[PDB]
């Protein structure tokens, strides 16, 4: 009659990989509108070797005084 | 195990077809409540040694059919049980020899 | 047969595990399960073979008593 | 190391979104061609046993 050892399936549609992931974790709208900011903050600013240096720094990781102890000329 | 391509995929396909393979099949047998030691306990008789020696007993000294061909145990069975043109070649039980 | 259908069986219900929820417990479970199914299925028919070897002894014996009465029979046709 | 590069970061989120989505296709994918399989192999069996493939549609 019954097969041997046959038991109970999961409940019919937990957390699958075969939903829209997505549209259920609500970041739909975001890949809506996404689908430079260095040319966008160069609509603030002038453009966009130490820059490598920049980005060296960040790949690895008393003013009053300063202004006393800035003394220069001018020409 | 990485990788399986359509060269590949077809020997599979061939190499377990060759390993494995209008009814025409065997003709059924029932449950047999009968059996001489255990179930029905025949004292040793005769008619039964007589039955297995000589006449046809499908469950004991053979495997019968449709289309009515015995076939005992040293023999090979053919059938079809598609509709295909494959046949299933059912080889002996016993292999005398 | 009841253990080729229930091997079968379990193998769609461990594609149902498949489809639903894989990440689920009973899949390992399942995974077991049809193993315990295929060492019947072979502990079975394991159990043929003194049966079958008995069965060889039989036959044998039947054909060694023919062809000791076919020689008769052709020694005393000669 | 994309700002390094210097374009936007926004095209980082872009690209995340996208592999998202490219995981989220490939998964669903699969999954779907288990059901085809599935379908596909009960209608065999039920081609070849019809019995036992209905004693199973019954219990399901």
């Amino acid at each position: 009659g019954p097969f041997y050892l046959m038991r109970e399936l999961p409940g019919s549609t937990e957390l699958t990989g075969s939903t829209n992931l997505i549209t259920h974790y609500n970041l739909e709208q975001a890949y809506n509108k996404f689908c430079d900011l260095p040319g966008m903050i160069d609509l603030p600013g002038s453009h966009d070797l130490r820059s490598l240096i920049e980005k060296p720094p960040i790949l690895s990781s008393g003013t009053m005084l300063a202004g006393f102890r800035l003394h220069t000329g001018p020409l | 195990l990485s990788r399986n391509e359509i060269i590949q995929s077809y020997l599979s396909r061939q190499s377990s077809l060759l390993s494995s393979s209008a009814r025409q099949l065997h003709v059924l047998v029932p449950q047999s409540p009968p059996t001489d030691l255990p179930g029905l306990t025949r004292e040793v008789t005769q008619d039964d040694l007589d039955r297995i020696q000589a006449s046809q007993w499908p469950g004991v000294n053979g495997c019968q059919d449709t289309q009515g061909n015995w076939y005992d145990w040293t023999q090979c069975i053919s059938l079809d049980p598609h509709g295909d043109d494959g046949r299933l070649n059912i080889l002996p039980y016993v292999c005398l020899d | 047969r009841k253990l080729n259908m229930s091997i079968l069986i379990n193998f769609l219900d461990l594609l149902d595990i498949l489809i639903r929820s894989p990440g689920s417990i009973k899949r390992e479970e399942k995974l077991e399960d049809l193993k315990l199914l295929f060492v019947h299925v072979h502990h079975l028919i394991n159990e043929y073979r003194p049966h079958q070897a008995r069965e060889t002894l039989r036959v044998m014996m039947e054909v060694q008593k023919r062809q000791r009465l076919e020689t008769a029979e052709r020694f005393q046709k000669h | 190391e994309y700002i390094d590069q210097g374009r936007n970061p926004q095209l980082y989120t872009k690209e995340c979104l996208e592999r998202a989505l490219a995981k989220n296709e490939q998964v669903k994918g699969k999954i779907d061609t288990m059901k085809k399989f599935k379908s596909l192999l009960i209608q065999e069996l039920s081609k070849v046993f019809p019995e036992d493939m209905a004693k199973y549609r019954s219990i399901r």
